[PDB]
């Protein structure tokens, strides 16, 4: 007979503070076609897309949120990819029986069930960063950390849920200091009560900021040990801002030796996935899609994500299979989809595709080391399978890592 | 005929609390809505108000508004918005369909930011609108020196952030500023050790109680403190765990109340031909069985607010509305203008929008023995305090001096 249609109600930044519907519209169209083409996956269905630009706006999405509900035809899953779109259209979802699947929100309040049920999420929360802190924490034998944050709701959850992680690993939290834009006085007060071990939780300006007070109060050498966020620009340290009194020089000086986290979205392995893609692969064909470079594409590097997401609903609706019935006034169909959701396990182009109780995508981290003004990869982190790989490629002055303590 | 819709949005529902904000304001719009229809005042169409319950839900509140545009009449503006964070979702959205909306409830400070909420309105003023009332009140007793106690709850340090620009190129030195979460009590100490005497208090009614319990023991009450501290608790709100009552009640005794004015105490009468006391018994008739809502001024005097801007909308577009549909830009703009130029004089006093923000009436109120009294009001069109004479006291024979 006919395949049935079955609808994707997308949201894609195309502008905004997080264009990523750039090259994660693409990613989707192309997970689409590789789902559809497989006659093990739908054989009986057709996986369609209707999208609207976001403009990672939530105002805008509001729009774009009523045109996709009150149109025919209905949609069994919403899409969206900024934060702030999901933590609108996640809680407004319950009133039409929907599960929400985000491609791009790393937002840790978004792993509240009480507020969105039907929430899942490809890319991780910002806290997938503390299973690894800890882990190097218990690596290098330390047990008293300062923490330092710039005054952001992502970056106040984030520190909330390292206090909980710290305490199951008998580590404690010494000090915590916050600035909205000004990090002088918490970066002379870590000085003040002889802080070793640091994580630090920045954007990439305050970053600058944080480092060239650094410098000027010593905080930097053998005695302390910064853990910071590895998305920064390459050479982040080294760039020019007015606001900044000190040098190049001076600032890859009070950089040197600090540590990163940060999220595995590509697969390093050259491994082929469900798609029987390899990441390289993956990449290549992306970059054919593409109207500009992937340098100028925003979302280039969640776009493994954005097409992880397409199959882990592909192979979801695939376990479930009575699709057409679906009606946002019924919770049997969203329910069933829910618990095959939930017990989603594969191999996808961003590496193994699990989620959390929350919904919260469970991911790698790589680990590095910046050694003579360069970062080094020193290793990856499995915090599901406590697995550590060590590269055995990070260095220290004394010849091994300090301590917290004097 | 032909009706001129409006979308009423607000709790309506009474398995919701803030429901009684809606409903205690219904009977004050039904009051103006019946004036508006019995003078034929917008002739030839009548005011039109539907409502929709948001049951002060994100996800209802959403659905509500989602329901009114499909399945309703073609609204030309939004009346309404109670709770903060189901307003802020509408109003963020509002140029989408290009609605006005006047809200006469959520007094969020948010909801000033014109880039985020440029369709925007309120008659209420917002919790920050008390701070310019202070400034008024520290240059009129000569305290140029304060101290400031907040709750660390976004309704609070929201109100403390506000202040610093206030206050800044004023001569007012804030000399301590302390924040609290669950317990004042250490915050309260640095205060006293830092010699404090004029408090700024931002925190809830729960709070307060522990507040003034510290503030006993600690010795921070008689003639030469001053706390001025929000005047929106419920009355009573002191008798509902160390300290006794009449050791509360003696650390309370002479605290500066503020808020917004509900009504206007000026027998003048307003843009209905009633004066504000004319009103209120015409509005406690109407309430019946209804718990009464301080709002209720706000509500009327919207509806006020929303004839005015369609007369003056009818005009443009005659110089030059049943085809408006949410794609009409250019109506949603002269409804937008009308709605800048609003100026009469309301039951709440005059009825007046700087970027969307209500100037308006704040209220000072002082504890004396037993209960808040009025001690003055601060007009903010003008920038004017008025204190009532032979009302506010102090226990010595000067009020306190700031160090
Ligand atoms: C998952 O991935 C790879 C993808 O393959 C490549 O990568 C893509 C990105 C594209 O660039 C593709 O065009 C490209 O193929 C799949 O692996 C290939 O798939 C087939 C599966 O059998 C293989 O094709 C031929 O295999 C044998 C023998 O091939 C010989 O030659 C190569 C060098 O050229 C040697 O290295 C091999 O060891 C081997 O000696 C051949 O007999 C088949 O030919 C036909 O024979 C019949 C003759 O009567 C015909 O009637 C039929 O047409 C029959 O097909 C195949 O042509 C291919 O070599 C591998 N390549 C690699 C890299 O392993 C993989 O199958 C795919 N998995 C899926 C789809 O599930
Ligand atoms: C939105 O309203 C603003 C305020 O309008 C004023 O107050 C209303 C309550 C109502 O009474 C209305 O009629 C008033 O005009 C508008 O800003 C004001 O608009 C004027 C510009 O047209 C400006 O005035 C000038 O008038 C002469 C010009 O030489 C001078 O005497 C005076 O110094 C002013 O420059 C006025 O200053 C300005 N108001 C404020 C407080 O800044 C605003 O344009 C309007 N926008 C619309 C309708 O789209
Ligand atoms: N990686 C995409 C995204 O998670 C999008 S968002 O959550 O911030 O909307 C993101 C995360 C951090 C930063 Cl700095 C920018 C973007
Ligand atoms: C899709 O579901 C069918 C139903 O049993 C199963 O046979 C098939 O292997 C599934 N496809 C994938 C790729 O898991």
């Amino acid at each position: 007979s006919e395949r049935r249609a079955v609808y994707i109600g997308a949201l894609f930044p195309m502008s905004g503070g997080w264009p990523g519907g750039q090259a994660c519209q693409p990613a989707v169209e192309m997970a689409l076609e590789d789902v559809n083409s497989r006659r093990d996956i739908l054989p009986d269905y057709e996986l369609k897309l209707i999208h609207h630009d976001s403009k990672c706006d939530p105002g805008q999405a509001t729009k774009y949120l009523y045109e996709l509900l009150y149109n025919d035809p209905i949609k069994i899953i919403l899409m969206p990819g900024c934060s702030s779109v999901s933590t609108l259209v996640a809680e407004a979802a319950r009133m039409w029986n929907l599960i929400v699947l985000s491609y791009g929100s790393s937002s840790p309040a978004l792993s509240n069930r009480q507020r969105f049920p039907t929430f899942f999420r490809t890319h991780p929360s910002a806290t997938l960063h503390n299973p690894t802190r800890v882990k190097l924490f218990e690596k290098w034998g330390w047990k008293k950390i300062a923490t330092i944050q710039q005054t952001t709701e992502v970056f106040t959850s984030t520190l909330d849920d390292l206090e909980e992680r710290v305490k199951e690993a008998g580590i404690e939290i010494t000090f915590r200091q916050s600035f909205f834009s000004d990090p002088a006085v918490p970066v002379k007060n870590l000085k003040r009560q002889d802080a070793r071990i640091i994580v630090g939780l920045f954007y990439e300006t305050e970053a600058r900021k944080v480092f060239c007070e650094v410098y000027k109060e010593r905080l930097f050498g053998k005695k302390y040990v910064w853990f910071l966020i590895g998305w920064y620009a390459d050479n982040w340290f080294k760039i020019y801002d007015p606001s900044i009194n000190c040098t190049v020089d001076e600032m890859t000086e009070a950089v040197e030796g600090h540590i990163t986290t940060e999220i595995v979205m590509l697969n390093p392995a050259n491994t082929r996935s469900i798609s029987n893609m390899t990441s390289q692969e993956f990449v290549e064909k992306l970059t054919k899609r593409l109207k500009r470079h992937p340098e100028e594409t925003g979302g280039f590097q969640e776009a493994p994500l954005a097409y992880d997401a397409i199959w882990a609903l592909a192979l979801a609706l695939n376990k479930t299979s009575r699709l057409e019935d679906f009606n946002y006034n019924n919770q049997t169909i969203t329910d069933q989809i829910y618990r095959a959701m939930n017990s989603s396990s594969f191999e996808g182009v961003s590496g193994h595709v699990v989620f959390d109780a929350s919904g919260s995508r469970m991911a790698w981290t790589l680990i590095e080391q910046l050694q003579g003004g360069s970062y080094k990869k020193i290793g990856y982190y499995d915090s599901t399978k406590d697995d550590l790989s060590w590269s055995k490629t990070d260095k220290w002055i004394g010849g091994s890592p300090p301590a917290d303590d004097y | 005929s032909p009706p001129l819709s409006i979308m009423g949005l607000m709790p309506l529902t009474k398995e919701v609390a803030k429901g009684s904000i809606g409903r205690g304001v219904l009977p004050a719009v039904e009051l103006a809505i019946e004036q508006i229809r019995n003078e034929s005042l917008l002739r030839p169409y009548f005011l039109d108000l539907r409502l929709y319950d948001t049951e002060c839900d994100n996800a209802k509140g959403l659905k509500a508004f989602y329901d009114a545009i499909k399945y309703g009449p073609n609204h030309l503006m939004v009346f309404g918005g109670v709770c903060p964070s189901v307003t802020s979702i509408i109003a963020e959205s509002l140029q989408g369909w290009n609605l006005v909306q006047l809200s006469f409830a959520a007094t969020t400070p948010v909801l000033a930011d014109k880039k985020k909420y440029p369709y925007f309105f309120r008659t209420v003023p917002s919790d920050n609108a008390v701070n310019p009332a202070i400034l008024k009140l520290l240059k009129h007793y000569q305290w140029k020196r304060v101290g400031t106690l907040t709750q660390d709850v976004q309704r609070f340090s929201e109100v403390r952030n506000d202040l610093t620009g206030v206050l800044y190129g004023e001569d007012i030195e804030i000399s301590d500023t302390e924040s609290f979460s669950n317990d004042p009590c250490t915050s309260v100490k640095k205060l006293k050790g830092n010699d404090v005497r004029i408090i700024l208090g931002q925190f809830d009614q729960n709070m307060a109680a522990k507040v003034f319990c510290c503030a006993y023991e600690e010795n921070m009450y008689g003639s030469k403190y001053q706390w001025i501290i929000p005047g929106w608790y419920e009355p009573s709100w002191w008798e509902q765990s160390r300290c006794l009552r009449k050791n509360l009640l003696a650390a309370m005794e002479g605290y500066i109340g503020v808020d917004f004015e509900p009504l206007s105490s000026k027998q003048i009468k307003t843009i209905s031909g009633k004066t504000p006391q004319q009103y209120e018994r015409e509005y406690n008739n109407k309430r019946s069985g209804v718990g009464p809502s301080k709002f209720h001024g706000y509500a009327y005097d919207g509806i006020w607010v929303i004839a005015k801007t369609l007369q003056r909308a009818m005009e443009t577009l005659h110089a030059s509305i049943q085809d408006f549909n949410y794609t009409d830009h250019t109506l949603g703009r002269i409804i937008l203008n009308a709605m800048n130029e609003t100026n009469f004089f309301g039951v709440t006093g005059q009825v007046v929008f700087r970027n969307g923000e209500r100037m308006g009436t704040i209220k000072f109120t002082q504890f004396q023995d037993s209960r808040e009294v009025k001690v003055g009001e601060y007009n903010a069109v003008a920038d004017t305090l008025e204190i009532i004479n032979d009302t506010i006291r102090f226990q010595g024979s000067e009020p306190p001096k700031d160090d």
